[PDB]
RNA sequence: GGUUGCGGCCAUAUCUACCAGAAAGCACCGUUUCCCGUCCGAUCAACUGUAGUUAAGCUGGUAAGAGCCUGACCGAGUAGUGUAGUGGGUGACCAUACGCGAAACUCAGGUGCUGCAAUCU
RNA sequence: UGUCAGGUGGGGAGUUUGGCUGGGGCGGCACAUCUGUUAAACGAUAACGCAGAUGUCCUAAGGGGGGCUCAUGGAGAACAGAAAUCUCCAGUAGAACAAAAGGGUAAAAGCCCCCUUGAUUUUGAUUUUCAGUGUGAAUACAAACCAUGAAAGUGUGGCCUAUCGAUCCUUUAGUCCCUCGGAAUUUGAGGCUAGAGGUGCCAGAAAAGUUACCACAGGGAUAACUGGCUUGUGGCAGUCAAGCGUUCAUAGCGACAUUGCUUUUUGAUUCUUCGAUGUCGGCUCUUCCUAUCAUACCGAAGCAGAAUUCGGUAAGCGUU
RNA sequence: ACUAAUCGAACCAUCUAGUAGCUGGUUCCUGCCGAAGUUUCCCUCAGGAUAGCAGAAGCUCGUAUCAGUUUUAUGAGGUAAAGCGAAUGAUUAGAGGUUCCGGGGUCACCUUGACCUAUUCUCAAACUUUAAAUAUGUAAGAAGUCCUUGUUACUUAAUUGAACGUGGACAUUUGAAUGAAGAGCUUUUAGUGGGCCAUUUUUGGUAAGCAGAACUGGCGAUGCGGGAUGAACC
């Protein structure tokens, strides 16, 4: 799918509280970052005897993700988050189509 | 037709009651055909049962009527005063015919003397059974079973 | 092991053992759902009458 | 396996008469609804938005709310051994006066003017509707009504 | 070989037409319905025998197909192939199907046959009332290939059209009928007269 | 046989006197029974009921 | 009563063929400077009601017209169907009793009605 | 040598190695769903019923407006034809509308052009599934901010009916708010509100085999045996008579069809038996049936005789 | 294989009364009431939770908001039937006209294929212009009807409406029939969650004392008279 890096949207800043330009990017989770409380946990549960302690996931279905858009207002750079419905493809801003094109080459 | 059996309060074999003959009533009949036998009851045929199975409902009891003044009590206001004002007011049916009929206890009737006069009771009346319209010979049915 | 899988069989003798209920209805019904804009304003609406009645009854 | 869509089963349901397709006709966007009107509910197949299931096809109910170009209706709904109050958002287009309605709210009107009549004479003037009674008995001529009629009639091939 | 015809000869399932949903039924063994001399005017036959179903059953396109050739094959070899035209009026449009555990038991198409009701035609027979005993043994004959109870029936219609001997012959006198192809066109009282000249020019008489 | 409209022998479902084997209650309730009784006052008739209830149907007042 | 504008129901209004239409209105028509839109003042826009024409549009009539609409003791109380029987029949199925009840078919009639405002020998 | 760290380690230990299912296994998914039909004209409704589809795709294929009208056919214009561009007439949609099917749509919901981001914010309410829980999807609003259009109006993703996901954990956005419990500051961490990372066995365990060495609790809820139902199939009969039989349908046969019988075949079912009815064959011995191989007596023949073939009464008596 | 009659991991004691959704058993009488084998969810299919069915405790009242029923009025539906000289899709047969790749045959053709026009035979679970029966929604009033005027920040060009009201009028024929066995309401908990049979409708299957649905009535849970005999039939 086909997304504009570019976008007027509602901005809740507190002080547009109205329309305004955006910028569109794509979300990453980021890094996992330890001493994260549930990774203090799992890691001192791990230590020992005992095996491995917690299940882990391999019965896994799906071949996409859903597409999440960070949405950063232009003047206040204040960020939304918007979730599009699963893609295989995803671009952003990308060789919009065009209509009276001739087949040519 | 087992509701509309409750609904005409004939709720065991042989048990009898007056139907007032109207559109409302004629489909409730038509519907509980294959189970009961009616007809048109005769003045004689009305006397003979009032007297001998007529039973009141005073305060959901079953009174046998016994005495005019049991009557007077519960059917004066509507002017029955009599166990023949009552009978009146069923062969010609009157402005109070639903109170009065109301107040008759349902008839408990006996199995007929000379028998059912067939051989099979469930086939229709018309067909050489007992069930359905039998008109001016529920007179004879019913007298046997009263 | 196969055994059955579906039937409404008894299913409305068993609705009708307790004789099924009409939503027993009342006067002032719940204005859940009603349009905001009109519920706002009945809101002022009852309280000027009230008012209204408490000026003249009193 | 199954399928229990929204609109499954309503094939012939959601059709438009023959010859009747196209755009509504604006009598169903002049009639002005009020809380407490009785209306009946049948869905339009060219309007797909403010659409009714399936199931309220065909149902009676009150409307207990006026919107922009919706209605709330009030529907009573059996489920299992008692029945349920139902709120369904419908556009005008799939609801209409239920007619019964109206003749009740003249019997009203016509019930008031004869009571109003029989107020200064003739009391008891039945005010009640009455089942159909069964026929009295009246006289039948047979001047150029002569009975003729043949018996039943012996069984033709007719082919 | 093939199953026999008791299995199928009830009306036990709903119509199952050859459709976008088999696309591999077989093919009728009867293609032939119209025999004789199929091309004769109206005028040509008045009498009609008719062998009629007294059963809901269904007739398979076998037996459809046999009883054909046995009728065709009598009323020629005694009375000649143009003196008669034969139309069989059942068409063998329901497919049968064969299942060959219970699991994944739905069947492939086995074949075809016709139902048919009461009182429904199954063989018509317009010929001259000369050989009204060689059409009524042709078809008598026929019934031997089919089961349950078919009953000869003499029409007492001209022919193959609805009307009534008497009725044909009081509109043949007036211009009221036209000879065609094989069947015949009536004067309507409806339409325009300049249609109504041009076909019928006897007419107005 | 009947066709049965209602269940058979039902009980009224109401009380015909206090659970309690309190003496004293017993009189109370044996005064307002001949109250209820030869009185057409319905105050009475409601008093003897009042006086079948349980602890949680006479809340403190 | 014709006509125009805005309509309601949406063929009794549609379709085909051929005829009529005073007055008014509608229309075709005449023009391209401006606003406007085109490859093309054809459409769309503007301008003059002037140079003209009822030819078309439109309206109405004509047709053993097609279609549509209405009704029918027309088919037919037929097909079907609710209820009942220790009814018939090997069966497929069928009949009867108490009720409800079609479609096709065949005939007969009809071919828009009407609301608000304006206008007209 | 001691401790920690990486590797190796069925030598050894512990555990696991779905479900539905005309037994189980294999196959499939009828396991979460959508369209039509089965489905018996409210709704609901089953089978490993039938015909199919879903885990996608789209910055337009979403939203608004304007202009236009499609499939196909006919008639015409240099190469140029059944056909490449232009023109007219007919055309109720026979086209098109992402993807299955159904429904819907003609100054549109289709085609082209112009503008655009309402595929946005904050909550409650409602419909379907339904326990009237969740999830998904959808409906009408309200309070904002916008888009479009002259305007009314429309727009809270896809014309409608499918296209999807808890707790724990991680992560992001927002508030820049709360806490780190002796008091502060700054890092760090923990909270609140709203999303994502995923469980397709789709209300969501972390999981390979084999046992013919086997065990236990049970199950006739369930197979392998007898018996019971059925008779497709197996076997044995019948009706019709196109033909064969040199000629002659029926001495003997007999196509195309069609009506049956039997339970010595094999299928199909799973009613009985799993606190067990001893599961093949043969030997031995008795009895029963007839659909008769022989024998007794007959009828028919394309019976000259002989020998044969067909048929009747007939299971008395034999059948190595 | 053998390892004291014990061997695919001996014997003895203890943890240990190990767990068991599985089998068996579960002890006095009488009285009253009295089921379910179905919904949803679950590593769920011999189990449980949930809703339903049932008992008990009652509570608030006292003939009603009512009803496994009809009538009247007004809706809704697309099955039975019907239809194919009506659409879609099949389908038999000739007629008439016609012109192009179609027929050797003018160099315009008795002995032609498509196509068009008017007819004709037969059909549809996934066709349809029509269209029942049975079943099904709603209404038949005091929470009603009518008149007058009060509130509002909603709404209107505007008290114009909307909703809720003040005050006034109407009564046992108060707005169909029949019935009502008291009516309404709450808490709590048992068992059950293997079903099976009959009529009618109906799916798969040649069929089945087969397998699977719909409505109802039954058996289970039930004796009695009858069908000799038999869970279901009368
Ligand atoms: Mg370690
Ligand atoms: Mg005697
Ligand atoms: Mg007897
Ligand atoms: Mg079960
Ligand atoms: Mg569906
Ligand atoms: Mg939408
Ligand atoms: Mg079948
Ligand atoms: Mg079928
Ligand atoms: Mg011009
Ligand atoms: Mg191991
Ligand atoms: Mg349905
Ligand atoms: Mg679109
Ligand atoms: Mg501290
Ligand atoms: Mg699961
Ligand atoms: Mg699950
Ligand atoms: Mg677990
Ligand atoms: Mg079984
Ligand atoms: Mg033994
Ligand atoms: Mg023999
Ligand atoms: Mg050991
Ligand atoms: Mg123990
Ligand atoms: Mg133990
Ligand atoms: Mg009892
Ligand atoms: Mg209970
Ligand atoms: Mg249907
Ligand atoms: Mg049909
Ligand atoms: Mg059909
Ligand atoms: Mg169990
Ligand atoms: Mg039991
Ligand atoms: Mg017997
Ligand atoms: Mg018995
Ligand atoms: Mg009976
Ligand atoms: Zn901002």
């Amino acid at each position: 799918v086909n997304v504009p890096k570019t976008r007027k949207t509602y901005c809740k800043g507190k002080t547009c509280r109205k329309h305004t330009q955006h910028k569109v990017t794509q979300y990453k989770a980021g890094k996992a970052s330890l001493f994260a409380q549930g990774k203090r946990r799992y890691d001192r549960k791990q230590s020992g005897f005992g095996g491995q302690t917690k299940p882990v996931f391999h019965k896994k279905a799906k071949t996409t993700k859903k597409v999440v858009l960070r949405l950063e207002c232009v003047k206040c750079k204040t960020r939304a988050q918007l979730t599009l419905k699963r893609c295989k493809h995803f671009e952003l801003g990308g060789e919009k189509k065009q209509k009276g094109q001739a087949l040519q080459f | 037709p087992r509701k509309v059996l409750q609904l005409l309060r004939l709720t065991r074999i042989n048990s009898g009651t007056f139907v007032k003959v109207t559109k409302a009533t004629l489909e409730l009949l038509k519907l509980i055909e294959p189970y009961v036998a009616y007809g048109y009851p005769s003045y004689s045929t009305i006397r003979q049962l009032v007297y001998k199975r007529g039973f009141g409902k005073i305060n959901k009891q079953r009174v046998p009527l016994s005495d005019n003044a049991i009557i007077e009590a519960n059917l004066g206001k509507y002017g029955i005063l009599s166990i023949d004002d009552l009978i009146h007011e069923i062969i010609t049916v009157g402005p109070h015919f639903k109170q009065a009929n109301n107040f008759l206890w349902p008839f408990k009737l006996s199995n007929p003397s000379g028998g059912w006069g067939v051989p099979r009771k469930f086939k229709h009346f018309i067909q050489g059974g007992s069930f359905g319209n039998r008109e001016e010979f529920i007179n004879k049915l019913v007298k046997s079973m009263n | 092991a196969k055994s059955k899988n579906h039937t409404a069989h008894n299913q409305t003798r068993k609705a009708h053992r307790n004789g099924i209920k009409k939503p027993k209805t009342y006067k002032y019904p719940s204005l859940k759902g009603v349009d905001p804009k009109f519920r706002r304003n009945h809101k002022h609406a009852l309280h000027g009458t009230a008012k209204a009645l408490a000026a003249a009854k009193k | 396996g199954k399928s229990h869509g929204y609109r499954s089963r309503t094939r012939y349901m959601f059709q438009r008469d023959f010859r009747k397709h196209g755009a509504v006709h604006l009598s169903t966007y002049l009639k002005v609804y009020k809380v407490g009107d009785i209306v009946d509910i049948k869905a339009n197949g060219s309007i797909q938005k403010g659409m009714p299931h399936k199931f309220y096809q065909g149902k009676t109910g009150v409307v207990y709310n006026v919107t922009k170009s919706s209605v709330g209706v009030i529907i009573n709904k059996m489920v299992g051994n008692r029945y349920l109050e139902k709120r369904l958002n419908l556009r005008v287009e799939h609801i209409k006066h239920s007619k019964c309605r109206q003749e009740f709210l003249e019997r009203v009107k016509a019930n008031a003017a004869k009571r109003a009549e029989a107020k200064a004479q003739g009391v008891a003037v039945q005010l009640k509707r009455q089942p159909a009674q069964p026929r009295e008995s009246r006289i039948v001529s047979t001047e150029g009504n002569v009975p003729q009629t043949l018996a039943p009639v012996p069984y033709e091939t007719f082919i | 070989a093939r199953r026999p015809a008791r299995c199928y000869r009830y009306q036990k399932n709903k119509p199952y037409p050859k459709s976008r949903y088999n696309r591999a039924v077989p093919d009728s063994k009867i293609r032939i319905y119209d025999l004789g001399k199929k091309k004769a005017t109206v005028d040509e036959f008045p009498l009609c025998v008719h062998l009629v179903s007294n059963e809901l059953e269904q007739l398979s396109s076998e037996a459809l197909e046999a009883a054909r050739i046995c009728a065709n094959k009598y009323m020629t070899t005694v009375s000649g192939r143009d003196a008669f035209h034969l139309r069989v009026r059942v068409h063998p449009f329901h497919v049968l199907r064969i299942n060959k555990g219970m699991r994944g038991a739905w069947g492939k198409p086995h074949g075809l046959a016709a139902r048919v009701d009461i009182g429904q035609i199954i063989f018509s027979v317009r010929t001259k009332d000369s050989n009204k005993d060689v059409v009524v043994e042709g078809l008598r004959r026929a019934r031997y290939k089919f089961p349950g109870q078919q009953k000869i029936i003499l029409s007492k219609k001209w022919g193959f059209t609805n009307l009534d001997r008497p009725e044909y012959l009081k509109k043949r006198e007036a211009g009221e009928v036209k000879d065609d192809g094989a069947f015949v066109k009536f004067l309507s009282k409806k339409g325009s007269l300049e249609n109504n000249i041009r076909e019928f020019p006897e007419y107005f008489a | 046989g009947i066709d049965h409209t209602s269940k058979q022998h039902k009980r009224s479902g109401h009380r015909t006197a206090p659970k309690s084997d309190n003496v004293y209650l017993k009189l109370l309730v044996k005064l307002y029974t001949f109250l209820a009784r030869r009185t057409d006052a319905p105050f009475n008739k409601v008093v003897l009921k009042a006086l079948f209830l349980s602890k949680i149907n006479r809340p403190p007042v």
